[PDB]
């Protein structure tokens, strides 16, 4: 696969603690941390062998050359998800924080705006 | 220079008046205060063998402490930070720390950002 | 009279002023929480291929 | 081997740093080059130790591709038993620092004036 | 003298053991500071251990630094969390005096074995303070930090 | 005694007059403070004794 690329402000994250998801946010940090200034030091790839001469020099013969096309022939496997609904329950947990809360939300919030107006006046 | 010029005196002043008393107890806030940062920057002159160092970090990390930071925090918990912290300015603001590496010093405009970097972090390694 | 009308003045405009500054928050820091997760879970398992990668041919 | 100290007008000041990376020594005691500096102290200060972080802290320093601040390393072992010659080395293989180093390794085995030649041997090496 | 000093270089682990330790009666009457490995710096023992003694090296250290006010102030004066480290030191102390076998003839008991594990703990335990409840003599002449808190029972 | 020993005495003379002088100082510290702060005290408790002072 890859790496996710995003964006951390901390006083936001942190705050947030909806409860149900609260417990991950404190945790998530140090969780996160071990992978990102790990996977900063580490090297992807090791180095690369040159069976030919090796193997010249092997007495053991045909072994390497076994290894060897069998190596150059052969693909490792892949790790994969467990969850990509996780996406997706953003976007409806996201529903929940708009139109569900925003709306009835905004609507008092901009009154009291108006009533602040004539209650200076 | 710039860190530890302060620092060195500091830690002589602090030196003499770190042998002054400890009888379970001292006296004077002014002192108190050197001698907690001095407890502090005597774990900053410290370092555990197999760690050698790089001197951007080490002048931040100096820099933290030079500029009353963590005089507040407590000892464990200084190594503590100045691990996370260390990974921190490297992970995150190696941008930075960058910068301090390529003036070859702090510069105020590194600084700012250090201590801007440093009050937060210093914020979420405490809280 | 004066007294009230400044009272209300501040009391009116201070429970709209957190609601939609507490609005315009959630929408960008619940899309970064979102987004850090995904972050997370990529790195780790380029690592996972990088490692075997590293393990094998030692 | 025979090999003359500098004159003066060779020489020439410092106004080179050089890190060792122990927070401590860089800072109080700032590392130059071209120098002379006793390390001191009892058995086993991690005495090597200290000097071993240090070399290990030049790798960098030969990754910190200024060539005066690429830094070959000469280690004189004087009356250093094999086996722990063995285990120094065997830091330095891990940390192969080895590879921009000579390690002149005079343990108490060799006769006397062996050992005692090898540091000017080294001497001439780094001059 | 030049001999030891020069000794030192092809040593391993070097027990030094206090004679003034021994005078104290103790018995492993060790120096403990001097008992000491190249096979110990942090990582060479593994910092548990090491640390555990820094703490204790440093405690019974500062013990010393303390005897310092005491040579002033007192057998039961100070400050008392430094009364605690003190104590903390004195039963360490004791704590680390253990049976013979050898001499079990002298001592009148044989000697024990605490394997390590069981060991670290045992003073990290004391350590944790767990024992400070319980009394320094206690754990003179023990094993295992269970037959300490057993012979404090078997004391009272 | 031996010189050693002539050491081992010092170096604890010497600390002996460190530890000495940080009561001095110390002591005095609290000295310091503590004569001051006897002022309305003083008189105070001076004051205590008024009345047999007079009847």
């Amino acid at each position: 696969r890859k790496l996710a690329l995003k964006t951390i402000d901390w006083v936001a994250f942190g705050e947030i603690i909806p409860r149900n998801q609260k417990a991950v946010a404190n945790s998530l940090k140090s969780w996160n941390e071990t992978l990102t200034s790990r996977l900063a030091t580490l090297p992807e790839k090791p180095p690369a062998i040159d069976w030919a001469y090796y193997k010249a020099n092997v007495a053991k013969a045909g072994l390497v050359d076994d290894f060897e096309k069998k190596f150059n022939a052969l693909k490792v496997p892949i790790p994969e998800d467990k969850y990509t609904a996780q996406v997706d329950a953003e976007e409806k947990e996201d529903v929940k924080s708009c139109a569900e809360f925003l709306t009835q939300s905004k609507t008092r919030i901009q009154e009291y705006e108006k009533e602040l107006e004539k209650m200076r006046n | 220079k710039q860190v530890a010029g302060t620092m060195k005196l500091e830690l002589a002043q602090y030196r003499e008046v770190a042998a002054f008393a400890q009888f379970g107890s001292d006296l004077d806030a002014a002192t108190q205060q050197l001698l907690s940062r001095g407890v502090r920057l005597t774990e900053l002159l410290k370092q555990g063998q197999y760690s050698p160092m790089a001197i951007e970090e080490q002048v931040a990390v100096i820099y933290a402490g030079v500029r009353g930071y963590l005089d507040k925090l407590e000892p464990s918990k200084i190594t503590k930070f100045e691990n996370a912290f260390l990974s921190h300015v490297i992970s995150q603001h190696q941008a930075l720390l960058g910068k301090i590496r390529t003036d070859g010093k702090i510069s105020e405009e590194s600084d700012a950002k250090l201590k801007e970097i440093v009050t937060n972090f210093l914020a979420g390694f405490e809280a | 009279q004066l007294e009230e009308v400044k009272q209300a003045s501040i009391k009116q405009i201070q429970d709209a002023i957190d609601m939609e500054k507490s609005q315009q928050a959630l929408v960008q820091k619940r899309h970064y929480l979102f987004d850090v997760q995904r972050n997370n879970i990529a790195m780790a398992l380029e690592v996972t291929y990088r490692e075997r990668l590293h393990r094998v041919y030692r | 081997v025979g090999l003359k100290a500098p004159g003066i007008i060779p020489r020439i000041s410092v106004r080179e740093p050089m890190q060792t990376g122990i927070k401590a020594v860089d800072s109080l005691v700032p590392i130059g080059r071209g120098q002379r500096e006793l390390i001191i102290g009892d058995r086993q200060t991690g005495k090597t130790s200290i000097a071993i972080d240090t070399i290990i802290n030049q790798k960098r320093f030969n990754d910190g591709t200024d060539e005066k601040k690429k830094l070959y390393c000469i280690y004189v072992a004087i009356g250093q038993k094999r086996s722990t010659v063995a285990q120094l080395v065997k830091r330095l293989t891990d940390a192969d620092a080895m590879k921009y180093t000579i390690v002149v390794s005079a343990t108490a085995s060799d006769a006397a004036p062996l050992q005692y030649l090898a540091p000017y041997s080294g001497c001439s090496m780094g001059e | 003298d030049p001999a030891p000093a020069t000794t030192f270089a092809h040593l391993d682990a070097t027990t030094v053991l206090s004679r003034a330790i021994a005078e104290l009666g103790i018995y492993p009457a060790v120096d403990p500071l001097d008992s000491t490995s190249r096979i110990m710096d942090p990582n060479i023992v593994g910092s548990e251990h090491y640390d555990v003694a820094r703490g204790v090296q440093k405690i019974l250290q500062d013990y010393k630094s303390l005897q310092d006010i005491i040579a002033i102030l007192g057998m039961d004066e100070l400050s008392e969390e430094d009364k605690l480290t003190v104590s903390r030191a004195r039963k360490i102390q004791r704590f680390l005096s253990q049976p013979f076998q050898v001499a079990e003839v002298f001592t009148g008991h044989l000697g024990k074995l605490v394997p390590l594990k069981e060991t670290i703990k045992g003073f990290q335990q004391i350590l944790a303070g767990e024992y400070d409840h319980l009394p320094e003599q206690a754990f003179y002449m023990v094993g295992p930090i269970e037959e300490a808190v057993a012979k404090a029972d078997k004391l009272a | 005694a031996t010189l050693k020993d002539i050491t081992r005495r010092l170096k604890s003379i010497k600390n002996i007059q460190k530890i000495t002088k940080s009561m001095k100082m110390v002591a005095a510290a609290k000295y310091a403070r503590a004569e001051r702060e006897l002022k309305p005290a003083r008189v105070y408790g001076v004051g205590s004794l008024a009345l047999y002072e007079k009847a």
